[PDB]
C-alpha cells in the first residue's frame, strides 16, 4: 500500500438534515494555516516570498493528530522550524528536516512532537549544485495562525537566537494580516441529501480515532448553537429572519432558520418570504435526528 | 511599365526591398566617422599649408576618431532618418527575447501587401497607434542572409566562369536575347530559345553546392520583360521549399530518406539528399508556380504537375514564434487573432535566471507550470521550458448575473494557496553630494536607515521613506517612496567618489486582488469582479470547486471555437498524460491546426477508455464533451443543464489595479499659471477637458 | 447653416458676429490682432467669453437674473 | 458608425451619392467649384434619351 | 506526413553546421561578421590625403595593427557593479609625405600616433547566446539565456529590431502628370571597393516632347538623350 | 513672431500662447486640472443601483468634504473639532486657510464665525461627479451618491454600462467633487440618474438589463407550473406584497403582471396590464429600445416609477439565474458531424458546377463561336453565381435551426438566437456554413504582377478562390490561402478605424462651438444670438 | 426575434472593443533624392 | 516541485512529488495513486524553475 491513500464515506440523510450538517462542518471546524512566518537566513536560490507562501500550506494534521480537539477549541497551538544547508549528498530539503513544536497556550509552555519516518520521503526543495566556497542556506520559523508574539512566548525560544528573530520580526511584522485564517480538514458535500466526506488516510497513525474526535467536537457545537436560535416575532426590518403573525408570513434570511423550517416541510431559500405555520417547529425532533446522523456517519467511518 | 501598370513591381512590394540586420548599423557608422576623420585631417592640413610651412598636422585632429559617440547615439536610439533601431529592454516578458530582434520595420503601405504573406506573420501587427501596419515578424522558417566579402567574390567569380563556359555560343545575342545580370550587373545576353534549360541547370547546380552557397537567388522575368536575374547579396529574405522537379515532387521518389531521417540534421539532408529542398529568396518566390501543399499536389494530374517549380510546407511554419503560442487561430475571427498576438507578450512569465542578482525592472510567475497543449516550435525556441500561466479549473456559466460584460469570479482558498501569484521587482537610483550624505543631523523619513545612513536589508518602505541619507546645509532634501504599496529591500550597491551613487532592489508579491487582469489563448481577457469563498461556489459530484467563472455568452458571440477545442484536449491529457513507454507525452495542436475536430475526439475517447474501462456510453459521452452537473451549495439541489467545465491554462497579465490607481485632495501648483501639477508619481491632479465641459453645459449646469 | 441671405460653411465665420474672443476660442489665431487694428468693442455673452472672465454662462440656470429683496429683512424688529 | 465599420462600400455603375462620415463632411464644408450630381425624372423617356 | 518531420528538422538545432540556437542564429553571424571581419577592412586603409606638382609629390595616411579585445568580467558583473560592456579596439596611424623619384620610392615621415594603451575605440558588444561573446572562446554556457542584448554607459539593456533598407532593387515608376513619366534608379559599388560610391539617375518621358526623353542626375552627369547615350556606349 | 521671416515653428516667442492647438486659451482656460479629484479601474456591483456608486476606502480616506459654519451648524462643528477629525479649516474674513496635522495644532487661531468653513472626511450619500472618456454625450458625465464598497476599484451598476460604453476588460473611469452649496443643488436635481431616464431626441430610456439578464427575461416569461413557495423564491424581497389571490398554480405572466403594477393598454404589448405578446425579448428591457416596459411606465407617471421598475426587474432576472442557471456547452453547437459534412459536401459539388460553367464560357469565347463580354459584365456574372451559393447556404443553416428547435426546444443557442442577443443565420453560417467573399472597397482583391495575388495560383488565373471567395467554415478550419485574405479584411478594418478616429473629432469640435449659443428662450422658441431661428422649439413646445 | 412597431425600431450601434486606457510615457550622397 | 498541496483542491501532493524527483519512478507508477484531474496536471506540469547561485554579500559597499 501506499503512505496516502484518498477515500471516502457517504451516509444517507433527510436532504435538510444533510446540508444542514454541511454548511455547519464548513463553518465551524477550522484548522489554522502557519501565515505567521519570519526567514531569519536566506543565501538560497529562492526569494522569502516564494518559501513563506509554500510553508503556510503544510498538511501539519498529520503530524499534530494527537492535539485535534485543543487546537480545534483554539486552546493550543503550534509551531515549525527549519534550518537547512546544502550538502554532498541528499542535496534536498524533506518534511522530516522541519522541528514541530506545539504550544500549551495557558503557559506558554513550547514542547517538541515526535516526527513519523515517513517523512523522509516528502520533498520542497532541491538545491543547487554543492559548492564548497560558497553558502547555499535557509533558516526560517512559522507560528498558526492566532498566535501572539511578545516578550513571553520569545523567551521560550532556546533554539534560536533572539537578537535575529526581533530584528527580522520587526522587519516582516507589517505585511503579516490580523485575521484568523484557516483551512478545511478534508472535502464535504451533499448532493441530493447524500453526505460525502472526502478524506486522506495515512499509515502511521489510526484516522478513526481522528474522524471521531472532530465528529464529536461538531456535534457539541452544533447543539449548542441550535439551542441558542431565536426568531423575532415582530416587523420584518429586512435583515433578519422574522415572523409576522398578522399575516402569518415568515421571512427566511439566515441558513439556520432555512434548513430547519426546509426539515418540518417549507421550501425556502435564504432571502425570502414564506406561508408556514411555526407551530410546527419541534426543535428536539431536530435534534434526536441529528445524533442519529452522528452515529450514522461515525459507524459508515468504522467500516473502511 | 508605362502600358501595364498593375503588372510591374510596386514600390511597396518587399520583391525591391533588402533588410539590415544588427552588424550593417555598425558597418555604415563606421564608414561614415571613417569618412569623417579624413575629411577633418585633410582640412587641417590644408589649413596649416595656408598659414603656416612645412606641412604640419595638428594634434588633437588625429585622436579622436568620433566613434564613440556614433555608437553611442546608435544604442540611443537615433540612426540617419529613423529613431527606432534600439530602444531600452522592456522586461515584460521571456519571449520578447526572440520577438524584438525579428522584428521588421519600415519607413513611413499600411495596407496588407500580398509580397508579405507566407514570409512574415500574418497575425503578429500592432493593434493601434501610430506604428499600425508598420512592424512585421518573420515567420519560424524564414531567415535574413549573411555573407563575407570574400565569400562574396569567389561566388561571383564561379557563377561568371559557369555562364562563359558553358554557353559559350548563345550569350552575344544583344538584340533579342534575356540579359544575365548578377547585382543588376549585365554580364550577358543568352539565347530566348535556351531560357528555361539555363534557369533548371542553374538551380540544379546550385543545390549540389557547385558554386559554394546555397542560398543563391536566380529570377526568371517573362511577362514581356525579359530578364534573368541572379542575387547573392545580404539581406535578402529566405525560406526552404520542396523541390518539383518535371512534374515529380522529388520527396516522394527518396524511399532512404524516410529511415534516415531521424538520425541526420538539415545540413545532412542537404548534403546526401540533394534535390529534396531548396532555399528560396521572396523575389525568386514571387515569379514562381508553387503548390500550396503535398496533399492538393497528388490529387492532380501529371501533366498539371509539370507546371509547377515547388511545394510549400504545411501552413503551422507560416507563423511566427509569438503566434505559436496561440491555439488553432484558424478556426476563430482573425482580429481575435491580432489581440492574441498582442497579449501573449504581455503574459507573466518565468523572466530570468539572475532574479536575486539583477537590479533591474521586472515580473515574476512564482510556481510555474509548463503547457502540455502546444507546437512544435513553442518546444525548440524555449518559450515552454520557461512557462507563461498555470492550469486552472474553469466553467463556463452565469453565476448570479455578476460576471458581465468579461468580468469573472476567482476562488479564495486558490488565490491563498499560491494561484497565479507574481513579484514585482524595482529598481531604484540616488547621486547624493559627499557633505550632505555624511552630514550629521532624526526626521520622521529616516525610520528605516541604519548607522551607516543606508536602508536596512529586508525592510519595508513606505509612501514616505528615504533610501539614503541626503542633509543639505538642516534640511532634508532627500527624494522620497512614492508607491500605494509596500515593497521589500532586497539589495544594495553603493559607489564612492565625489559623489555617492545608491542602487537600491526591491520587490514585493501581489496575490490577485479586484481589478487584476486575465486572459486565455483565445484572447478573452477580464478582469477580477468578484473573489468567491469555496463554501459559495457550485460543485460536481467529485467535490470539485471552479477557480474562475467565465460568462458563456462570450464565446460564441465572438467565435473563439478553438477555446473549447483546448479544453476539451487538456482533460484527455489530464486522463492519459503517458506514452506507450510511460514517457511524459504533449498534445500536439498547433496554430494552423489542419487535424480534424473528429480525429481529436477520438483520441480523447480512447484516453478515457484506458482510464476507465467500464463508462457507460452516457458518462463516456460526457468525459468527452467535457459537461457535468452542477449543484446548488446554498440548497444542494442541481441546476436545470449541464455545464462545460474544465482545465486550461491560463495567463497573467501585467496590468494590475494598484499601478493605476490615484488621488488628489491638495499639492503643489505650477508656477506660471498657479494650477495643479501634472504626473502620477508627484501628486498631480486629472484634467477636466473641454468635451466634460461639453457635457456639463448640456446638463444645464451654469 | 442658412441663417444668413448665403449658406456659410462649419469652418468660418462670415456672417455670423461672432465676437473676438469665440474665435480665438475656435481656432483663429489672428482674431485678437484683427480686432485691434479695427478697434473693436464688444459685449460679454458667448459661452466662451464667459469662461474666459469667470462668469455664469446664459445656459439653464445662468438663464436668468437673481435678486433678493430685503424688504421683509427690514420689516423686524429685534 | 464609423468606428464599428457599420457602413459598407459598394460598386456601382450610375452615379450615386456615398454614405457615412465623408459625404457627411463634405456637405458641411460647404466647398464651392466641384462637379455636382443632377438627377432628371420625367414621365417621357425620350427627353431624358437625348 | 513527412513534410511536418522535414519542417521540424529546420526549427532543431544543427551543431554541425554551428547552429546551436535556430530563431536569433543569423542575428548572432550578423554582428560576428562585423566584429571579426568587416571592421579590420574598413579601418586598414593606406590613401593619398593631398597632391602636388604632378602626381609626384603626395601625403598620405596610413592605418594599421588594429586589434580588439574583450572585457575582463562577466555581463552580470557589469549588470552588479553598474559598468558597461564594451570591446576595445586600438590602431596605429601614421602621416607621411611621398616625392616619386626616377630611382624609386622616396618616404619622409611627418606624424606618427598610436593607441597601444587607451580607450581608442569602445564598440559596444553582443552579449548572445549563453551569455558568450564572440571574441571570448570560452567553455561554459549559462542555461536558459539567449541573448541578444547590448549593455550601454549607464548599465541599461538595450535590443533592436531589423529595418529596410532605402535603396531598391527595381526602378520606381511615377506619373508625374498626365501624359508625363518619370523612371529613377540608383547605382552603388561592389562591397570590396572603399570608400562606396552612389549614384542615383532619372530618366524623364513626356508624349508631348518625345526629344526630351532624358536621362539626368544631380551635378554628377549630364542631361542627354538616353538613346543617343546608348549609341554612343554601344556603337550600334 | 520669428515666423515673419524664417519657416522654424520650434522657438519659443511672444506669439507661443497662440500658435496651434496647444493655445494657452484652450489648455487652461476651457479646461485645467483640479484638485479633488480621481481615476481607477472600474467593476460591477449587485448591491449598487443606478443612483449610486462604490467608492475605495484609498480614495475615501483622502478626498474630504466642507461644512460651513452657521447657527445651524456651529455645535456639530465644535463637537467634530473636539473629537479630531477635522482636517483643514478655513478663515473666510483673513482669506487663510489651515491644517490640522495630528499631533500638532494651533488651537487659539481656530475662532469659529459664520461664513467660515472645515473639511472633514467624505461621507456617504454625499454626491460626487463621475465619467468615462471619451465623453461623447450627456450621459458620459453623472453625479451619483456615495456608498463605501470594498477593494481598489470603482464599483457601477451594470444598468449604466451601455449610456457610458463601458465594460469591465480594463476601463477606467475619473471623480471630481465639487463642494459649492449652488453647485450641490444643480448636482442634486439636474445631474442625478432619474432626471436623465429618457433619452433627449428620441426619447428611450438610457438604463436596463445586459447580456444574460435578457435571456433569463426571455426564459422567465414561459415557465408555466409554478407553486407558490417557487414563485416567492423568484420575487426574493419584492414578495412581500405578492396576492396569491386563489390560485395554487402560476405562472411567468403573473410575475410579469405583478412586476408592472398597473392597469394600462398600449397597442401590441400590454392590456389591462398584462403582456399581451408572443415572447419578451430584448426590445422589451434593453436601453435605447422602442418598445422598453419602463418607458411605458415613465409616460404613464414619472420618471420614479421607471427607474423602480428598472431596479426590481433586474434583481428578480438575477435571482432567476441563481436559481435556474445558465449556460452553452459545445454540444448544443455541434453534436454530431451529420449537418457539416453534409453541407461541405454540398459546397464542395456546387463550387466545381461553376468552375466547369465559367470553363464551358472561356472556352466558347477562346474559339469564334461568341463575341466576349465586357470585364465588368464577366465580374458580374461569376459575382451572380457565388452570391447564389452563398444565399443556398443560409438557407440550409435556417432549415437546421428550425429543425433543431424541433428536436430540442431546450437549445440554449437556440435561446438565445430567440432572446434576440449576438445570434442570427449569418454567425452561424460562418461558424458551420462557408466564409463567402471577401472585399476590399466593395470589390475582391487586385491582381499584382503575373496577373494573379499570390504565386499558389497559375498567371492570369480564373479561380474565384484565388480571389477571395472562401469555401471553408469555422468549425472546418480556413487554409493558408484563405486566411490570407480574412486577415487582408481584418487589418483594413483596423487601419480605417485609427484613421476615422483622427477625423471624426476634429469635425465633432467644430459642429460643437458652432452650435453651442442655441437655446430656447423664454417663449419656447429656437433663437441664437439675436436671430430667430425656429418658432416652435420642437415643433411642439414640449420637451424633445 | 417578433415584429410589432418595427416601423419605429431604434438601431444600436456600440463598439464591442475598445483601447486600453493609456500609460505615463516614463555627405557620401548615399540617398536617393526623392522628388 | 515546490507547493505541498494541490491549487484547486487542497490535497497533498508532497508524497508523490518525492516518488517522482528524487526516486525518478515512471509518471504511471506515480499517479497510480492520484484520482483528481486537478492533481494529476499539477504533478505532470509543475517544475522547480532555472536560476543561478545569489552573489553575495547583499550588500556591498
Ligand atoms: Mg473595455
Ligand atoms: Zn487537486
Amino acid at each position: 500500500q501506499h503512505p496516502r491513500e484518498e477515500n471516502s464515506i457517504v451516509v444517507e440523510l433527510e436532504p435538510s438534515l444533510a446540508t444542514f450538517i454541511k454548511q455547519g462542518f464548513n463553518n465551524l471546524v477550522k484548522w489554522p494555516l502557519l501565515n505567521i512566518g519570519i526567514v531569519l537566513s536566506n543565501t538560497s536560490t529562492a526569494v522569502n516570498e516564494e518559501w513563506l507562501t509554500a510553508v503556510e500550506h503544510i498538511p501539519t494534521m498529520k503530524i499534530f493528530y494527537k492535539h485535534i480537539h485543543k487546537i480545534l477549541t483554539r486552546e493550543m497551538g503550534f509551531l515549525v522550524y527549519l534550518k537547512r544547508s546544502q550538502s554532498e549528498r541528499d542535496n534536498y530539503i524533506t518534511l522530516y528536516d522541519f522541528d514541530y513544536y506545539i504550544i500549551d497556550k495557558d503557559t506558554n509552555s513550547v514542547t517538541m512532537v515526535d516526527k513519523p519516518t515517513e517523512l523522509k520521503e516528502t520533498l520542497l526543495h532541491v538545491f543547487q549544485e554543492y559548492r564548497l566556497k560558497s553558502s547555499q542556506t535557509i533558516e526560517l520559523i512559522a507560528f498558526s495562525s492566532g498566535t501572539v508574539i511578545n516578550e513571553d512566548i520569545v523567551s521560550k525560544l532556546t533554539f534560536l537566537d533572539v537578537e535575529v528573530f526581533n530584528r527580522e520580526y520587526n522587519n516582516v511584522k507589517t505585511i503579516i494580516d490580523p485575521d484568523f485564517v484557516f483551512r478545511s480538514p478534508f472535502i464535504v458535500i451533499s448532493p441530493m441529501g447524500k453526505l460525502t466526506f472526502f478524506v486522506e488516510v495515512y499509515s502511521w497513525f489510526d484516522f478513526k480515532s481522528c474522524f471521531k474526535d472532530i465528529i464529536d467536537f461538531l456535534e457539541g457545537a452544533l447543539i449548542a448553537n441550535i439551542h441558542n436560535h431565536m426568531i423575532k416575532v415582530g416587523n420584518c426590518d429586512e435583515t433578519v429572519s422574522s415572523y409576522n403573525p398578522e399575516s402569518g408570513m415568515l421571512f427566511v434570511n439566515d441558513l439556520m432558520t432555512m434548513n430547519i423550517v426546509n426539515f418540518f416541510g417549507c421550501n425556502s431559500r435564504l432571502e425570502s418570504y414564506h406561508r408556514f405555520d411555526m407551530t410546527k417547529v419541534d426543535v428536539e425532533l431536530f435534534i434526536k435526528a441529528l445524533s442519529d446522523a452522528c452515529k450514522k456517519i461515525l459507524s459508515a467511518s468504522n467500516r473502511l | 511599365c508605362i502600358f501595364h501598370t498593375s503588372r510591374y513591381p510596386d514600390r511597396d512590394s518587399m520583391v525591391c526591398h533588402r533588410i539590415l540586420t544588427y552588424g550593417k548599423y555598425f558597418e555604415t557608422l563606421a564608414h561614415d566617422e571613417l569618412e569623417n576623420y579624413i575629411g577633418n585631417i585633410r582640412n587641417d592640413i590644408m589649413n596649416n599649408h595656408k598659414n603656416r610651412g612645412t606641412y604640419a598636422v595638428n594634434i588633437h585632429v588625429l585622436t579622436t576618431p568620433g566613434l564613440n559617440h556614433a555608437f553611442s547615439s546608435l544604442l540611443s536610439g537615433k540612426f540617419k532618418k529613423s529613431d527606432g533601431s534600439y530602444r531600452t529592454h522592456p522586461h515584460y516578458s521571456w519571449m520578447q527575447n526572440i520577438s524584438i530582434p525579428r522584428s521588421v520595420g519600415f519607413y513611413p503601405v499600411r495596407k496588407y501587401h500580398p509580397s508579405q504573406y507566407l514570409y512574415f506573420c500574418s497575425s503578429d501587427v500592432p493593434e493601434r497607434g501610430p506604428q499600425v501596419g508598420l512592424v512585421s515578424q518573420l515567420s519560424v522558417l524564414s531567415s535574413i542572409t549573411n555573407i563575407l566579402t570574400s565569400e562574396y567574390l569567389d561566388l561571383e567569380k564561379k557563377i561568371c566562369e559557369y555562364i562563359r563556359s558553358y554557353y559559350k555560343d548563345d550569350i552575344s545575342y544583344f538584340e533579342t536575347g534575356f540579359p544575365i545580370t548578377i547585382e543588376n550587373a549585365l554580364v550577358a545576353s543568352l539565347n530566348p530559345n535556351m531560357i528555361c534549360d539555363f534557369v533548371t541547370d542553374f538551380r540544379r547546380r546550385k543545390r549540389m553546392g557547385f558554386f559554394g552557397n546555397l542560398e543563391v537567388g536566380i529570377t526568371l522575368v517573362r511577362d514581356h520583360m525579359n530578364e534573368i536575374r541572379i542575387n547573392i547579396g545580404a539581406g535578402r529574405l529566405v525560406r526552404p521549399f520542396l523541390v518539383v522537379d518535371n512534374g515529380e515532387l522529388m520527396m516522394d521518389v527518396c524511399p532512404e530518406l524516410e529511415s534516415r531521417l531521424d538520425d541526420m540534421t538539415f545540413s545532412d539532408i542537404q548534403k546526401e539528399f540533394p534535390h529534396v529542398i531548396e532555399m528560396v529568396d521572396i523575389e525568386q518566390f514571387t515569379f514562381s508556380n508553387v503548390c500550396e501543399s503535398v496533399q492538393k499536389f497528388r490529387m492532380m494530374s501529371k501533366d498539371e504537375r509539370k507546371q509547377y517549380d515547388l511545394c510549400d510546407f504545411p501552413a503551422e511554419f507560416r507563423d511566427g514564434y509569438v503566434a505559436s503560442s496561440l491555439v488553432g487561430i484558424n478556426h476563430n475571427s482573425g482580429p481575435r487573432a491580432i489581440l492574441g498576438c498582442a497579449q501573449a507578450k504581455q503574459a507573466i512569465s518565468c523572466l530570468s535566471s539572475d532574479i536575486r542578482n539583477k537590479i533591474d525592472n521586472g515580473i515574476h510567475l512564482m510556481y510555474p507550470e509548463r503547457p502540455i497543449v502546444i507546437s512544435k516550435a513553442l518546444e525548440t525556441s524555449k518559450i515552454a521550458a520557461n512557462c507563461f500561466g498555470q492550469h486552472v479549473t474553469i466553467a463556463l456559466m452565469s453565476y448570479k448575473g455578476i460576471n458581465q460584460e468579461d468580468g469573472i469570479i476567482i476562488k479564495k482558498q486558490f488565490i491563498q494557496r499560491g494561484g497565479l501569484d507574481i513579484v514585482t521587482a524595482k529598481k531604484h537610483q540616488v547621486e547624493i553630494p559627499l557633505e550632505n550624505f555624511n552630514n550629521k543631523e532624526r526626521s520622521n523619513a529616516y525610520s528605516k536607515l541604519e548607522s551607516n545612513g543606508l536602508v536596512r536589508l529586508n525592510a519595508f518602505l513606505e509612501s514616505g521613506d528615504a533610501m539614503a541619507r541626503n542633509i543639505s546645509s538642516s534640511f532634508d532634501v532627500s527624494e522620497k517612496y512614492t508607491d500605494m504599496y509596500k515593497s521589500r529591500v532586497e539589495r544594495v550597491q553603493v559607489e564612492l567618489t565625489d559623489k555617492v551613487k545608491v542602487r537600491v532592489l526591491t520587490m514585493k508579491e501581489r496575490r490577485p486582488i479586484l481589478g487584476d487582469k486575465f486572459t486565455t489563448r483565445t484572447s478573452q481577457k477580464g478582469t477580477v469582479a468578484y473573489v468567491a469563498d469555496e463554501t459559495e461556489l457550485p460543485y460536481d459530484e467529485n467535490g470539485i470547486t471552479p477557480d474562475v467563472i467565465i460568462n458563456s455568452t462570450s464565446i460564441f458571440s465572438r467565435k473563439t471555437i478553438s477555446m473549447l477545442i483546448e479544453v476539451i484536449l487538456t482533460a484527455a491529457y489530464s486522463a492519459k498524460p503517458y506514452n506507450n513507454k510511460g514517457e511524459n507525452r504533449p498534445v500536439c495542436f498547433p496554430s494552423s491546426n489542419e487535424t480534424s475536430i473528429d480525429t481529436y475526439m477520438q483520441f480523447a475517447k480512447q484516453c478515457y477508455e484506458h482510464s476507465n474501462p467500464k463508462l457507460s456510453d452516457e458518462e463516456l459521452s460526457d468525459k468527452i464533451f467535457c459537461e457535468k452537473i452542477l449543484y446548488d451549495p446554498e440548497t444542494d439541489k442541481p441546476y436545470a443543464s449541464k455545464v462545460f467545465f474544465g482545465p486550461i491554462y491560463y495567463l497573467r497579465l501585467r496590468h494590475l489595479t494598484q499601478d493605476k490607481a490615484t488621488v488628489r485632495c491638495r499639492g503643489k501648483k505650477t508656477k506660471l499659471i498657479r494650477q495643479a501639477n501634472e504626473g502620477r508619481k508627484r501628486g498631480g491632479g486629472i484634467k477636466f477637458g473641454e468635451m466634460e465641459r461639453d457635457c456639463l453645459i448640456a446638463h444645464g449646469a451654469a | 447653416l442658412c441663417a444668413s441671405y448665403e449658406p456659410e460653411s462649419v469652418n468660418k465665420f462670415k456672417f455670423g458676429a461672432a465676437s473676438t474672443l469665440k474665435r480665438a476660442t475656435f481656432g483663429d489665431n489672428k482674431a485678437l490682432l484683427n480686432a485691434a487694428l479695427h478697434k473693436k468693442s464688444e459685449p460679454i455673452n458667448d459661452n466662451s467669453s464667459c469662461h474666459f472672465f469667470s462668469k455664469v454662462p446664459n445656459i439653464g440656470t445662468g438663464y436668468y437674473k437673481y435678486f433678493i429683496d430685503l424688504g421683509l429683512l427690514m420689516r423686524m424688529e429685534r | 458608425q464609423a468606428l464599428s465599420s457599420f457602413h459598407t462600400t459598394e460598386k456601382s455603375g450610375a452615379v450615386k451619392q456615398k454614405l457615412g462620415f465623408n459625404e457627411f463632411n463634405n456637405l458641411t464644408n460647404l466647398s464651392k467649384n466641384k462637379t455636382e450630381i443632377i438627377t432628371l425624372v420625367s414621365d417621357d423617356i425620350s427627353k431624358l434619351q437625348s | 506526413e513527412m513534410d511536418q518531420r522535414l519542417g521540424y528538422k529546420f526549427l532543431v538545432p544543427d551543431p554541425k553546421a554551428g547552429v546551436f540556437y535556430r530563431p536569433l542564429h543569423f542575428q548572432y553571424v550578423s554582428y560576428s561578421n562585423f566584429i571579426l571581419h568587416r571592421l579590420h577592412e574598413i579601418l586598414t586603409v593606406k590613401r593619398p590625403l593631398l597632391s602636388f606638382k604632378n602626381n609626384t609629390e603626395r601625403i598620405m595616411i596610413e592605418i594599421s595593427n588594429v586589434k580588439v579585445t574583450p572585457p575582463d568580467y562577466s555581463p552580470i558583473i557589469a549588470s552588479i557593479k553598474g559598468k558597461s560592456y564594451d570591446a576595445l579596439a586600438t590602431f596605429t596611424v601614421n602621416i607621411f609625405k611621398e616625392v616619386m623619384t626616377k630611382e624609386g620610392i622616396s618616404i619622409t615621415k611627418i606624424s606618427s600616433y598610436e593607441g597601444k594603451d587607451s580607450h581608442l575605440i569602445k564598440i559596444p558588444l553582443l552579449i548572445g547566446y549563453g551569455n558568450k561573446n564572440p571574441l571570448d572562446t570560452a567553455k561554459y554556457l549559462v542555461p536558459n539565456v539567449i541573448g541578444g542584448v547590448f549593455i550601454n554607459k549607464q548599465s541599461v539593456e538595450k535590443v533592436g529590431i531589423n529595418l529596410v533598407e532605402k535603396i531598391t532593387t527595381w526602378p520606381k515608376f511615377r506619373v508625374v502628370k498626365p501624359n508625363s513619366f518619370t523612371f529613377s534608379f540608383s547605382s552603388v559599388s561592389p562591397p570590396n571597393v572603399l570608400p562606396t560610391r552612389y549614384r542615383h539617375y532619372k530618366i524623364s518621358l513626356d508624349i508631348s516632347q518625345l526629344e526630351a526623353l532624358n536621362i539626368s542626375s544631380t551635378k554628377t552627369f549630364i542631361t542627354v538623350n538616353i538613346v543617343l547615350l546608348s549609341q554612343y556606349l554601344s556603337r550600334v | 513672431d520669428i515666423k515673419i521671416i524664417s519657416n522654424n515653428t520650434t522657438s519659443i516667442n511672444l506669439s507661443y500662447i497662440t500658435s496651434g492647438k496647444n493655445n494657452m486659451i484652450r489648455s487652461y482656460i476651457v479646461a485645467r486640472r483640479k484638485d479633488q479629484t480621481a481615476r481607477s479601474v472600474i467593476g460591477p456591483s449587485t448591491s449598487i443601483t443606478v443612483n449610486e456608486v462604490g467608492m475605495p476606502a484609498y480614495i475615501r480616506n483622502t478626498l474630504t468634504e466642507k461644512i460651513f459654519v452657521n447657527a445651524f451648524t456651529v455645535d456639530k462643528v465644535k463637537q467634530l473639532l473636539a473629537s479630531n477629525q477635522v482636517k483643514f479649516y478655513f478663515n473666510k474674513r483673513l482669506n487663510q486657510l489651515t491644517r490640522i496635522r495630528q499631533g500638532k495644532f494651533i488651537k487659539n487661531k481656530i475662532h469659529l464665525l459664520p461664513g467660515d468653513w472645515v473639511e472633514v472626511a467624505v461621507q456617504e450619500y454625499t454626491s460626487i461627479i463621475f465619467g468615462r472618456q471619451p465623453s461623447l454625450h450627456r450621459y458620459n458625465v453623472i453625479a451619483s451618491s456615495i456608498r463605501a464598497t470594498e477593494g481598489d476599484t470603482i464599483k457601477i451598476s451594470p444598468g449604466i454600462a451601455n449610456s457610458q460604453n463601458a465594460d469591465f476588460d480594463g476601463d477606467e473611469e475619473w471623480m471630481i467633487l465639487e463642494q459649492n452649496p449652488k453647485a450641490v443643488i444643480e448636482q442634486s436635481i439636474l445631474m442625478y440618474p432619474t432626471t436623465l431616464l429618457k433619452h433627449d431626441i428620441h426619447g428611450a430610456p438610457v438604463y436596463g438589463s445586459i447580456q444574460d439578464e435578457i435571456v433569463a427575461a426571455y426564459s422567465l416569461f414561459r415557465i408555466q407550473d409554478l407553486c407558490l413557495d417557487e414563485v416567492l423564491n423568484i420575487l426574493g424581497k419584492y414578495g412581500r406584497e405578492f396576492d396569491p389571490k386563489g390560485k395554487c398554480k402560476f405562472s411567468g405572466k403573473d410575475i410579469y403582471t405583478y412586476l408592472i403594477g398597473e392597469k394600462i393598454n398600449y397597442p401590441g404589448l400590454l392590456k389591462d396590464g398584462e403582456i399581451i405578446a408572443n415572447d419578451v425579448d430584448s426590445n422589451f428591457v434593453v436601453a435605447m429600445r422602442h418598445l422598453s416596459l419602463a418607458g411605458l411606465l415613465s409616460d404613464h407617471k414619472s420618471n420614479v416609477e421607471g427607474i423602480n421598475f428598472i431596479i426590481k426587474s433586474s434583481y428578480v432576472f438575477k435571482r432567476y439565474l441563481s436559481i435556474y442557471g445558465f449556460g452553452v456547452t459545445f454540444k448544443d453547437l455541434r453534436p454530431n458531424s451529420t449537418f457539416t459534412n453534409k453541407l461541405e459536401a454540398i459546397n464542395v459539388e456546387k463550387i466545381e458546377l461553376i468552375k466547369e460553367a465559367y470553363a464551358k464560357y472561356l472556352n466558347d469565347v477562346r474559339d469564334g463561336k461568341i463575341v466576349p463580354l465586357s470585364k465588368a459584365l464577366e465580374a458580374d456574372y461569376v459575382e451572380s453565381m457565388l452570391s447564389n451559393l452563398t444565399n443556398l447556404n443560409i438557407r440550409e443553416i435556417e432549415e437546421h435551426m428550425r429543425q433543431t428547435l424541433i428536436d430540442d426546444p431546450d437549445n440554449n443557442l437556440l435561446k438565445m438566437a430567440k432572446a434576440g442577443y449576438k445570434v442570427n443565420p449569418t454567425e452561424l453560417m460562418y461558424i458551420l456554413g462557408t466564409y463567402g467573399q471577401q472585399r476590399i472597397d466593395g470589390e475582391p482583391a487586385e491582381t499584382r504582377v503575373l496577373g494573379r495575388v499570390l504565386p499558389y495560383y497559375l498567371p492570369d488565373s480564373k479561380d474565384p478562390e484565388g480571389r477571395g471567395y472562401i469555401l471553408n467554415s469555422l468549425t472546418k478550419g480556413l487554409t493558408g490561402s484563405q486566411y490570407y485574405f480574412s486577415m487582408l479584411v481584418a487589418r483594413s478594418q483596423s487601419t480605417d478605424i485609427v484613421c476615422e478616429t483622427s477625423r471624426t473629432g476634429t469635425l465633432a469640435r467644430k459642429i460643437i462651438k458652432k452650435m453651442e449659443d442655441m437655446v430656447v428662450d423664454g417663449y419656447g422658441q429656437v433663437v441664437i444670438g439675436n436671430t430667430l431661428i425656429k418658432y416652435a422649439a420642437n415643433y411642439t413646445k414640449i420637451l424633445g | 426575434t417578433q415584429s410589432i412597431h418595427e416601423n419605429k425600431e431604434i438601431t444600436e450601434i456600440l463598439p464591442d472593443n475598445n483601447p486600453s486606457p493609456p500609460e505615463s510615457p516614463e555627405d557620401r550622397n548615399d540617398e536617393p533624392p526623392e522628388d | 516541485v515546490f507547493q505541498l498541496v494541490c491549487s484547486t483542491c487542497g490535497k497533498d501532493i508532497s508524497h508523490e512529488r518525492y516518488k517522482l524527483i528524487i526516486r525518478k519512478k515512471s509518471l504511471k507508477d506515480v499517479l497510480v495513486s492520484v484520482k483528481n484531474e486537478c492533481c494529476r496536471l499539477k504533478l505532470s506540469t509543475q517544475i522547480e524553475p532555472q536560476r543561478n547561485l545569489t552573489v553575495q554579500p547583499l550588500l556591498d559597499i
